[PDB]
């Protein structure tokens, strides 16, 4: 009768917007046409992570297991452990906590043990400097993802430590109209339980493809020895384009698998980064939901951010429809005057939210 | 009631008398028939005795053994400090090609020092060099009180 | 409530495992601190 | 146009974008690896992108309110 | 059992409290005493 | 390994002291930490599907 | 005898320094087709039998038969330095060989004769070659002590690996293309994972030098010879020496298994070859 939703599409965003806005939510028909219908194990463990990180939020599930009614409590945050199930790595759990985090009572010092990263989901270094600098631009100061034990795709056993300790009152409003002049193209390549020459065969191919450019290329290498190597061999590569003059970033990452040649994987992440940096304006396409949720929980004023005509696709449409059903904020889409690059300026008036859990 | 509780050591030519409570004992006479003890003059090992009282108790506690054992001398006797509780075991071993394998035999217990008087056992007028303080409001906050 | 002293340290298989690998590492070093003939 | 296109309830998102012209999977979209590698064998199309305190605070909030009104 | 665990927990939190209090008191000591001695050097000249 | 067993008279192991103390500390240890993590909240997931 | 080939169950072969490509059978043991080629070191069959490909320490590569006259085809200066070992593919049409002029070259059987198609340069004197029994990948052993694995549809340098501290001199590949076995002259074989190249057990036996390791091609278990007259075979799940065999007297140069049930024949320096079979 109050807030109804269909399907497990953008489900993490539905639950994180319910607990930020403080409105009760109800989502039914979580893949109801299926032989194994209802809530999967990773999202049930995600909901009990939410219950561990909040207080007073009650969660009830139907006997079908496809209907979830959620009252929200207050975001206490704090320090706790959380084993994550092997169906889904730590990125899928940490990336909604990364914008639920900075408003709580205590500091966020929460450690995730399990699979580090996989293909469809976010890597740890990927979120580290593809999403902590955009958080630093939106207003937080002290945030870190202490990677203190890497894991692996099929067995995992890795340990990350999300710690944010800048309890901001509210995110400051954002003003980005210029396409950022990309100064540096950096990246890292990580390897676990393999030969170290796999890293060089990644990096020489990737910077061979990107070496025809005037930009300063700098990719670093890390192997993980000892018990920081996880429990299965695996290796990945991530690259960011860092614009230092205002501090923006774009990024692309991938992890190899059985038969993945390091040269062609470096070529694939290099071309994927060029796809993202040609397709995206002023913010990463994967950085976009965090960007619009901080702009919509900004101060009671308008904040404006440039995106291009490529950025508007079905994920962005279901994002804006989600926020328009949760706290009914129309996003105004101005066009930029120079039509050589068909860019929209999204202006969003932030709902006047403050964090209401601070001992003062 | 058959459980030993006090072990008083007195180095009686005008020397110190320490006293030990003696908590969890295990007697080989009521567990294991495996034969005689080894009865070689043993080696001694001590774990984290660093306080001045720790050096005093390790001095008066290892000065009752046979002086200068040999290399082949088998049995080792351990005195491990786990938060002011000297745990005592004693073992025999051999050297394997992989390493060393121990064999637990004889008693095991743990003793906490509670008085250490400068006089002999009989006097009770002895000046106390150290005794523990059970009822200060910081009793459980440090070791070798 | 509050209590005066730490209780008796109960002997668990974990603490006897730590004591045994302590003493076997010690005699693998052969660093036993006995007396001397002096 | 595109604002009422988004906020109209009836139409699906892909029908919206084809009239104009699943987010648990975090990863951004991508084309064929060989296709965009062959397209970007030369990458000079992206060369256009590549290369006192109280009166301060009052000026900050008043310029915020002024740009708020000027796009209102 | 619960005696042992809450008493080591209480001693641990008391030691971390001493650490935090000592840290903030000597950082407020030194970081402010630097400019205090700088201003005293600037004043005592003139 | 002859001291984590204990014998008695004949007409032998009544029970293992080290393993008994191991489980007898572990189950009440996780019970105490469960009481700590569940002492002072309100939001609880109802029993199952 | 430097090398052994063996067919399914019937005919067997010995390769020596004079060129005595002796054609044997396990039931009458008379050398059927003795002829003379030269300083030959390694060889292989053609999969229906009756046709034998064989290299030499000279610059040559020769092919012989069973039924008709002995010499059919030879390619002199196929590699202008010595060659070491050769392989048919999983089917028996290509012909890869490696050679200490830092070259590995392919050949194709055409009709009676051979035909060179592709050379490949390496940065070292290559000295061993092994191709998977499903043509998934080939592996080469180089005295700058490394093992390189290439594919076969592309030869696109899949995995460079190292770690033996002497020239590895024998490679084998698992029967179902999951695990390779590298073996050097520091008495330490290495069972190697395949998807990324993780070592599993860098295990140690045959206390002078491993001379040849080979794979029991039914399960994933394997035989390893020595240089000190001992041949063991190991299992590839618990990595223990499930059998030692001491019954030679000198340097066991070569061995070969037979694909019917893992029916193995070994050959040593003391001119003796012998047959090991089931219990």
């Amino acid at each position: 009768k109050y807030t109804t939703f269909q399907g497990s599409q953008n489900f993490r965003l539905r639950i994180v917007l319910a607990t930020l806005s403080g409105k009760p939510i109800k989502i039914e028909k979580i893949r109801s046409g299926d032989l194994n219908p209802g809530l999967k194990d990773y999202e049930v463990s995600f909901l009990r992570l939410i219950e561990s990180v909040t207080n007073g939020s009650v969660i009830e599930i139907s006997y079908t297991g496809t209907t979830v009614i959620y009252r929200p409590g207050i975001i206490v945050g704090g320090a706790s452990t959380h084993i994550c199930p092997s169906s889904k790595p730590v990125g899928y759990f940490v990336e909604p906590m990364l914008y639920l985090a900075p408003f709580s009572k205590k500091k966020f010092s929460i450690l995730f043990k399990g699979i580090t990263a996989s293909h469809n989901d976010a890597g740890i270094e990927a979120i580290k400097w593809g999403l902590m600098p955009v958080m630093e631009k939106f207003g937080v100061r002290e945030c870190a993802l202490h990677t203190l034990k890497r894991g692996s795709p099929p067995l995992g056993g890795g340990e990350v430590h999300l710690v944010v300790d800048s309890l901001i009152a509210q995110p400051i409003t954002m003003h980005e109209i210029d396409r950022p002049i990309i100064s540096s193209i950096t990246g890292v390549a990580y390897s676990t339980r393999v030969s170290p020459s796999l890293v060089n065969r990644m990096i020489d191919g990737a910077k061979k493809v990107l070496k025809n450019l005037q930009c300063e290329v700098n990719i670093t290498a890390d192997v993980w020895r000892g018990e920081n190597s996880g429990k299965s061999p695996g290796w990945g590569i991530t690259l960011v384009a860092q614009s230092k003059q205002k501090g923006w970033s774009y990024f692309a990452e991938d992890i190899g698998d059985a038969g993945s040649i390091p040269e062609e994987l470096g070529e694939k992440v290099a071309c994927q980064l060029l796809e993202e940096i040609s397709k995206s304006a002023a913010v990463g396409r994967n950085q976009l939901p965090l960007a619009i949720v901080y702009m919509v929980i900004g101060k009671e004023d308008i904040g404006r951010l440039r995106i291009n005509k490529e950025q508007i696709d079905e994920r962005f449409i279901i994002l804006l429809r989600d926020i328009k059903k949760i706290f009914n904020t129309e996003v105004f889409l101005k066009p930029v005057d120079e039509a050589d690059n068909e860019d929209m300026i999204a202006t969003i008036k932030g709902i006047g939210f403050t964090n209401t859990s601070k001992k003062i | 009631r058959g459980v030993p509780t006090s072990l008083t050591i007195s180095h009686f030519p005008h020397g110190p008398t320490a006293q030990f409570s003696l908590h969890n004992v295990v007697m080989r006479h009521d567990i294991i028939n495996a034969g005689n003890q080894s009865e070689v003059n043993p080696h001694l090992i001590f774990d984290n005795f660093t306080t001045a009282l720790g050096k005093r108790v390790v001095c008066i506690l290892k000065h009752l053994f046979n002086a200068g054992p040999k290399k082949d001398s088998e049995r080792v006797i351990t005195f491990a400090n786990r938060g002011d509780f000297i745990s005592v075991r004693q073992h025999v071993y051999v050297r394997t090609r992989e390493g060393v394998e121990i064999a637990e035999v004889g008693p095991r217990f743990e003793m906490r020092l509670f008085e250490l008087r400068l006089g002999t056992l009989e006097n009770k007028d002895a000046d106390v060099e150290w005794q523990l303080r059970r009822f200060i409001r910081t009793a459980n906050k440090k070791d070798y009180l | 409530f509050d209590r005066t002293a730490k209780p008796v340290p109960v002997i668990t298989s974990e603490v006897t495992e730590s004591l045994e690998d302590m003493i076997r590492r010690r005699i693998q070093d052969s660093n036993f601190d006995d007396l001397q003939r002096r | 146009n595109i604002g009422k296109l988004i906020y109209m309830d009836n139409i699906s998102p892909e029908e919206c974008i084809r009239r104009w012209r699943d987010l648990e999977k975090f990863v951004p979209y991508f084309d064929t690896f060989e296709k965009l590698a062959k397209k970007w064998k030369s990458v000079d199309a992206i060369k256009e992108r590549f290369l006192t305190w109280y009166e301060l605070q009052k000026a900050k909030i008043s310029k915020q309110l002024e740009i708020n009104n000027i796009e209102y | 059992f619960e005696a042992r665990q809450r008493i080591e927990e209480k001693n641990k939190e008391s030691s971390d409290y001493h650490a935090k209090m000592a840290h903030i008191v000597n950082t407020i000591n030194t970081e402010e005493g630097a400019e205090k001695n700088k201003y005293e050097r600037e004043r005592k000249l003139r | 390994n002859p001291f984590e067993i204990k014998a008695a008279r004949n007409k032998i192991a009544v029970g293992k002291p080290g393993i008994s103390k191991q489980i007898g500390e572990e189950q009440r240890k996780r019970a105490f930490e469960a009481r700590k993590m569940m002492k002072n909240k309100r939001g609880g997931v109802i029993d199952k599907r | 005898v430097r090398s052994i080939d063996i067919s399914d169950d019937n005919k067997l072969l010995a390769t020596a320094s004079n060129g005595s490509l002796k054609i044997w059978n396990i039931k009458t043991h008379k050398c059927i087709r003795t002829f003379e080629c030269g300083y030959a070191l390694t060889c292989k069959f053609l999969p229906g039998g009756l046709l034998v490909i064989l290299g030499t320490r000279n610059g040559e590569l020769q092919l012989f038969d069973l039924a008709s006259s002995s010499l059919l085809d030879t390619i002199e200066d196929a590699h202008d330095a010595a060659i070491w070992s050769l392989d048919l593919t999983s089917d028996g049409k290509r012909l890869v060989t490696g050679s200490a002029d830092k070259t590995v070259k392919f050949w194709d059987f055409k009709v009676l004769k051979l035909h060179h198609d592709t050379t490949l340069e390496l940065t070292d004197d290559i000295l061993c070659v092994r191709v998977s029994p499903d043509d998934r990948y080939l592996a080469i052993s180089l005295l700058d002590n490394t093992v390189k694995v290439f594919f076969l549809d592309s030869m696109k340098f899949y995995l460079s690996l190292y770690g033996h501290k002497l020239p590895v001199l024998s490679i084998d590949i698992s029967f179902d293309s999951k695990m390779i076995i590298t073996s050097s002259a520091d008495k330490n074989i290495k069972i190697w994972g395949l998807d990324f190249g993780d070592c599993h057990k860098s295990l140690f036996a045959h206390q002078d030098s491993i001379m040849n390791v080979k794979f029991l091609p039914q399960s994933h278990n394997f035989f390893s010879c020595s240089k000190d007259a001992v041949v063991k075979y190991w299992d590839g799940e618990k990595f223990e020496c499930i059998q030692k065999l001491y019954a030679h007297q000198s340097e066991v140069w070569a061995l070969a298994v037979a694909t019917d049930g893992g029916f193995v024949v070994s050959s040593s320096h003391d001119h003796s070859i012998r047959i090991w079979e089931e219990t």
